[PDB]
């Protein structure tokens, strides 16, 4: 199904790439938890002359080490003498403060090295975090770009939106909340288990049985509780898109009386939603506990046979202060790990689906000849295509432009019109054929060059989230100010500008603003006017305006339309009268073709068309 | 500023404030426990090593083991009963959200839009109810930790808790003097997150038509720069970051290397005892390793402020269409419009977009809007299904106001298939259940067959379970508008809406819909807004709108004679 072990491989490969600033991280890391770990030994040495003055000032001074255990163990109870044994004492002597002072400021410089050393690996940290997450923006980003079309349609926005987005940003939070704890921790474990085996063996081995067992039950945790981070995500990804749905059709929804219904489904899904999250909050939680509990049980046992051997004599009282320390300081990291498990796992799953959204295929490798349209002449020569294989579309479909013909394309409801444009702008790839401009095949080309060498009105307006200004400027923002009110008195679009109160500086939207359907169309038109193509394609740019003003625009448009290869796509045969060429197709075959003359002579489906207006 | 934050969590997790005290009394016996854990190992050193009573290590091992399981169980209980909180307050965020949403009109929807609605609808709640889990998690563990690690330095030597009683202060005027300095880097970063956020959901929203205009290099410059700033921001906040851990742990060592000097002195003398300088160590160890803990998700906070700022932005929106205090109910609503003395102005416009509207449609008739790009129809029509509130006048629906109406009644009464439309994700069948949610496939495909939409469905492999896109773009623009037109007729409505439902249809097409449609819509009230003179002239009263106000009012042959706008209209469609 996902690969979640694979996808943190990559992000750990991301974030620690070759060794050029990874091996300084590493070096300064290792050194400053290697100065850092050393300093419980210095402590404990100071402890040890510190327990040794207070013991050997409270015996005579007359008797050496060995005659005070021999008196020892003439007195009662036995065991003050092999506690003594131990010691390393000179009876009467008493703690000698300089010692004690000098090994306390040997610590407290140690102490000053490793901290400096931990503040500058966490800037380098930093750094290097910082450069994979810009690294990873770009990528997502160019592999957006990249992407075919049909990958964004079979999906819905809003997924792929927090796919790109969301993800990155958990992604980003996890590492720069985790890393370096992951970082300090590895290194601890060795550090800290060194410096345990060099102190005593048996006790060394008490605090690495945790590791086993620790592992063990984070085993069993994980198995009971990754169903639940995968029930989760599901039942997330489910309440997002019922969200997504009821938002962006809120009008049909609200409307249509399915309003209760939405709530209801919400409802239950947000419940699933609630009952996973829950149920995999706990299990993942679970693992510090655990972590916690058997290194506390080996922290009882350590403790226990320490002092039971410090009472011997095998070990001193300032070795034993040192392996606590070190216990403690072994027990940490794993504590930490177990916490930011979670953090862990959630950067993880976006990982996986980030690097899922960059190993999709792309188009094609785009060719890097620049477009160069001579001419204008295009030329269709039995192109198929077909969405989903298996459902043609367009067949052994051909035609011929000239280069500053106004070829107009009627027909069926479902025949293919847009189709052969968006084959034209090559928004999709040919099945079979090819498509030439000017002798020129437009897929061994640049997709860039030609898009931007064929001005295109779409079927399905858009407008961003901006001022009109700025919209219209969309066709070519290097323009200035007097091509655009030209590109827009053209258009018409000036007119219902100038009414408004915020003339050209009104913020207009896709789904909504001070706009109506017809100007929105409008906007579109001045748009693509404004970039003055060499091509011009029309798929239905007047469907929403009224005649009276389309009859201006194209009084308007009749300079562009004499020189730039128009292909006007229009179901008003009014618009489209007078063209040079008027192609029919109806199953995605032009099954007949001449200008209006010709195809009234002939009779045929325009024929019919035009008389659906006289009537019969 | 955090003030919405904060409301929002005293609103949202009042239900579970019982929870929360359960989880702070757990975090503390928990803490405490393993800030004892030293204290008997510093009464095994002083009372069994010292005095060499193995048994009396043995004891205190005993009461150790039994001092880890309290541990455990208290840190289970904690962690179960803060997922329990967490969880709910998210729900209960996520469902008060959602609930208010689905109140908002066409004009309060539009202020936000859908993309933003879901987004605060679902991440937002997310990292709120994520800074409620970690705040119960570990960040309560800090003071916690910091106050018992006081109380258990005072229990075990009051002569040296002085040192703590300094050290924690001063860590702590450190961390607050580095939270100072990196919470406003933290909310400048997160602006510039929602900036990036924005440049990508402009990008995915019109990638045809980026591709159309080639503006791949404009929009690929444009995010590398908004990138380039927010990891300079991002470069920032670590800079201030990477001081939390030198300084927490230089603290550390520092007071211990103090507490070893300052307890060496006291032992010297009779004021203290060996195993103290293992307690205060493992203090130390404890108190600040807490601290440093809770001071790496640090970044939740400032996220869930601006969160919070847009949660609340969007549950202070008041609603401004509602039942007003008891509709009227006719039975079975199926009559005529009334549009008497109707003028509309929208919301922060400075000038009225239709003004003195009057005009009356009758039952069982068709009734056809005409006017100019801009001229109001869409408006009107949205007065009709109340998606917009009239300014002056009323509508009289049935000869009721449309304000007296609760909207669903009035709702369910109308078909209507919008300029703007929407086809949902999924299949055709569930498409066009939206009109009915409990047709038969037979009545389906009636409906298909009115709307000229059976051919290219019975063509699909599946039939009426054909795949459908989010927005219906795997259609035609056509095939969309007939799919919507079937959505319509499936309802069987009493009042038909056409806010220009047939720009996509060709001649044959159009004309076999409207035959059908017709032929079914004849006992239904029907107002159609349309461009084309030739399909107008069925209908039996038009009205021509100019400017917003209405122009002529009459059949075709009466407006072609006595409306100078008809006249032109119709001479400008005449072949
Ligand atoms: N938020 C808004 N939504 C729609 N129209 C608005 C809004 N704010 C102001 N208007 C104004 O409302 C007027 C009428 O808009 P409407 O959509 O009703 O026009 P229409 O004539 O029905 O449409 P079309 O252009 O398709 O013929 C426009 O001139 C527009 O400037
Ligand atoms: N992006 C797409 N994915 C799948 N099918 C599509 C897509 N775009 C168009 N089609 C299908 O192509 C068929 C005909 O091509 P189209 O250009 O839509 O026809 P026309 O321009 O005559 O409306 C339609 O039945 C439509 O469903
Ligand atoms: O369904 V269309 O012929 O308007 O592309
Ligand atoms: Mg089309
Ligand atoms: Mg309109």
């Amino acid at each position: 199904t996902r690969d979640f072990k694979g996808s943190a491989i990559r992000l750990a490969r991301r974030l620690l790439p070759q060794r050029a600033l990874t091996l300084a991280v590493i070096l300064l890391g290792v050194g400053g938890i290697a100065i850092g770990v050393i300093g419980p030994r210095i402590l404990g040495h100071a402890t040890d002359l510190l327990f040794n003055g207070v013991i050997g000032r409270e015996l005579p001074a007359g008797l050496t080490k060995e005659q005070a255990v021999e008196a020892a163990r003439a007195r009662g109870d036995g065991t003050f003498a092999d506690l003594l044994s131990g010691m390393d004492i000179v009876p009467g002597q008493g703690v000698d403060f300089g010692a004690v002072g000098r090994t306390l400021a040997l610590a407290l410089g140690l102490y000053l090295v490793a901290a400096l050393l931990v503040w500058v690996q966490a800037r380098l940290l930093n750094v290097t975090v910082q450069r994979t997450m810009v690294a990873l923006r770009a990528e997502v980003q160019e592999k957006i770009h990249r992407l075919p079309l049909s990958y964004f349609d079979s999906r819905q926005r809003g997924e792929v939106l927090s796919r790109v987005t969301n993800d990155v940003d958990n992604i980003q939070n996890s590492v720069s909340m985790t890393i370096s704890q992951l970082l300090t921790s590895v290194l601890t474990v060795f550090a800290v288990l060194v410096m345990m085996l060099t102190i005593s063996p048996l006790l060394t081995l008490f605090t690495v049985v945790t590791v086993p067992a620790s592992l063990w039950v984070t085993r069993w945790i994980t198995r009971r509780s990754q169903p639940l981070f995968v029930a989760q995500w599901r039942n997330t990804g489910r309440l997002a898109a019922h969200l997504e749905e009821t938002y962006s059709g809120f009008t049909i929804v609200k409307t249509f009386g399915h309003r209760e219904a939405a709530a209801g489904k919400f409802a239950e899904l947000n419940s699933e939603t609630q009952q996973s999250s829950f149920g995999a909050q706990f299990f993942s939680g679970l693992v510090s506990p655990a972590t916690m509990f058997i290194g506390n049980l080996s922290y009882v046992a350590v403790a226990v046979v320490g002092g039971l051997q410090v009472a011997t004599g095998q070990i001193t009282l300032g070795s034993i202060q040192a392996f606590i320390q070190y216990v403690r300081q072994f027990n940490q990291p794993l504590t930490q790990v177990a916490g930011m498990y979670n953090t862990l796992q959630s950067g993880i799953a976006s990982a996986e689906r980030v690097f899922d959204l960059l190993d999709t295929e792309e188009e094609s490798a785009d060719s890097p000849r620049r477009a160069d349209v001579r001419t204008g002449r295009v030329e269709f020569e039995h192109v198929s295509f077909s969405y989903v294989p298996g459902t043609p579309v367009i067949e052994d479909l051909s035609l011929v432009a000239e280069p500053g013909s106004t070829v107009a394309i009627v027909g069926p409801t479902g025949a293919g019109k847009t189709t052969l444009v968006n084959l034209l702008m090559r928004f999709y790839d040919v099945d079979s054929g090819r498509i030439t401009i000017d002798g020129v095949d437009i897929a061994s080309v640049s997709r860039e060059s030609l898009r931007a060498s064929i001005g295109m009105v779409l079927q399905d307006t858009w407008l961003f989230a901006g001022t009109i200004y700025d919209n219209i400027a969309y066709g070519r923002p290097d323009a200035d100010e007097d091509e655009v009110i030209e590109a827009a008195t053209a258009a018409y679009v000036d007119r219902f500008v100038h009414t408004l109160p915020n003339g050209y500086d009104t913020r207009v939207d896709d789904d909504g603003g001070a706009i109506s359907a017809g100007e929105k169309q409008l906007i579109t038109i001045a748009r693509a006017v404004l970039a003055r193509p060499k091509l011009l394609v029309l798929d239905e740019a007047t469907s929403s305006v009224d005649t009276r003003t389309e009859l201006l625009i194209a009084h308007a448009m009749a300079e562009l339309r004499r020189d730039r290869t128009s292909f006007i796509i229009a179901h008003r045969l009014s618009t489209i009268r007078d063209a040079d060429l008027i192609l029919v197709m109806d199953s995605g075959r032009i099954i007949e073709r001449g200008t209006h003359e010709e195809l009234l002579a002939r009779h045929g489906r325009y024929w019919e068309m035009t008389r659906v207006h006289l009537g019969g | 500023q955090s003030n919405m934050l904060w409301a929002l969590l005293r609103q949202y997790v009042r239900p579970y404030r019982w929870l929360l005290a359960v989880v702070a009394v757990l975090q503390v016996i928990s803490n405490m426990a393993s800030l004892y854990l030293p204290t008997v190992n510093a009464a095994i050193i002083d009372d069994g090593v010292a005095k060499g009573d193995t048994a009396r290590i043995v004891e205190l091992g005993a009461v150790m083991l039994g001092v880890t399981a309290l541990q455990v169980v208290c840190a289970v209980g904690a962690v179960f009963f803060g997922a329990r909180a967490a969880t709910g307050f998210g729900h209960d965020l996520r469902a008060a959200v959602f609930t208010h949403v689905t109140t908002f009109s066409a004009e309060e929807a539009g202020r936000f839009g859908a993309a933003s609605l879901l987004t605060r609808t679902t991440n937002d709640v997310g990292h709120i109810q994520q800074l409620v889990q970690l705040t119960v998690t570990m960040l309560i563990t800090a003071p916690i930790m910091s106050i018992g690690g006081i109380f258990m330095a005072l229990h075990q030597d009051a002569g040296l808790s002085w040192l703590l009683l300094v050290s924690v202060p001063v860590l702590g005027l450190a961390n607050y003097w580095i939270i100072r300095h990196l919470m406003p880097v933290f909310t400048r970063m997160q602006s510039l997150i929602d900036g990036i956020n924005r440049v990508l959901r402009d990008q995915l929203s019109g990638i045809r038509v980026i591709r159309a205009f080639a503006r791949e290099p404009l929009e690929r410059v444009r995010f590398a720069e908004a990138n380039q700033t927010l990891s300079d921001s991002a470069l920032e906040a670590g800079r201030w970051q990477a001081l939390m851990l030198p300084v927490t742990t230089l603290v550390i060592n520092v007071s211990s290397v103090a507490l070893i000097w300052f307890g060496g002195l006291r032992i010297d003398a009779g004021q203290m005892q060996v195993g103290s300088l293992i307690a205060f160590l493992a203090y130390f160890m404890q108190i600040l390793m807490a601290v440093l803990m809770a001071t790496f998700m640090l970044v939740i906070f400032p996220r869930a402020a601006v969160c919070a700022d847009r949660i609340g932005e969007v549950l202070s929106t008041q609603t401004a269409i509602t039942n007003p205090a008891d509709p009227v109910r006719p039975a079975a609503i199926a009559g005529d419009i009334g549009v008497h003395d109707a003028t509309f102005c929208y919301p922060g416009a400075d000038r009225p977009v239709l003004q003195d509207v009057s005009f009356t449609v009758p039952r069982g008739t068709t009734t056809a809007v005409v006017g100019s790009t801009g001229s109001g129809k869409s408006t009107l029509i949205s007065l009709i299904c109340r998606l917009y509130d009239v300014t002056s006048g009323s509508l009289r629906i049935d000869g009721v106001d449309v304000r007296d109406l609760d909207i669903e009644q009035l709702w369910s009464a109308i078909g209507l298939v919008p300029q703007r439309g929407y086809l949902f994700s999924g299949t055709v069948a569930e498409n066009l259940r939206y009109g009915r949610a409990d047709a038969t496939d037979d009545e389906m495909w009636e409906a298909l067959r009115v709307a000229a939409a059976a051919d290219f469905v019975r063509a699909h492999p599946q039939g009426l379970d054909m795949p459908v896109a989010q927005g219906g773009i795997n259609f035609s623009g056509g095939q969309r508008q007939r799919l919507a037109i079937a959505r319509a007729v499936i309802r069987r409505p009493a009042i038909y809406l056409f806010d220009d439902a047939f720009s996509a249809l060709d001649v044959h097409t159009d004309a076999r819909v409207r035959d059908a449609l017709r032929e079914v819509a004849a006992d239904a009230t029907v107002v159609i807004v349309s461009q084309r003179i030739s399909t107008v002239i069925e209908a039996d009263q038009v009205v021509v709108i100019d400017d917003g106000r209405v122009v002529g009012i009459g059949t075709h042959d009466t407006l072609l004679a006595d409306c100078p706008i008809y006249a032109e209209f119709a001479e400008s469609q005449a072949l």
